[PDB]
């Protein structure tokens, strides 16, 4: 029997907020292309990690 | 005709600032998060005297 995940947080440090902020918080994506993954997921950075 | 004046400058903290050498921007690219917000990561990620 499958188990119902919600993914709604994503952990990472100092040094990939960057990339993770540029999959969840841009909006378009090449010359105009929406972004599938926008505000899918909301990011906190954390300095206590890495 | 003469001017006066009591001054000096100051260092306010060595952990607080950076200054690179490079500044490019081609198409966004190359320093976008490469070496003008690697400095900015650099400073996210530092460390007190108490680990």
């Amino acid at each position: 029997r499958p188990l119902d995940i919600r993914p709604n947080l994503l952990v990472v440090p100092t040094t990939l907020r960057s990339k993770a902020k540029e999959v969840v918080g841009v909006q378009r994506l090449a010359n105009g292309a929406d972004n599938p993954n926008f505000e899918l997921v909301q990011v906190l950075d954390t300095a206590w990690l890495n | 005709f003469m001017a006066d004046e009591y001054r000096y400058g100051v260092r306010s903290r060595c952990n607080v600032g950076f200054g690179f050498w490079q500044l490019a921007a081609m198409s966004t690219e190359e320093l976008n998060q490469v070496n003008f917000e690697k400095v900015y990561d650099a400073m996210r990620n530092q460390k007190a005297d108490g680990g």
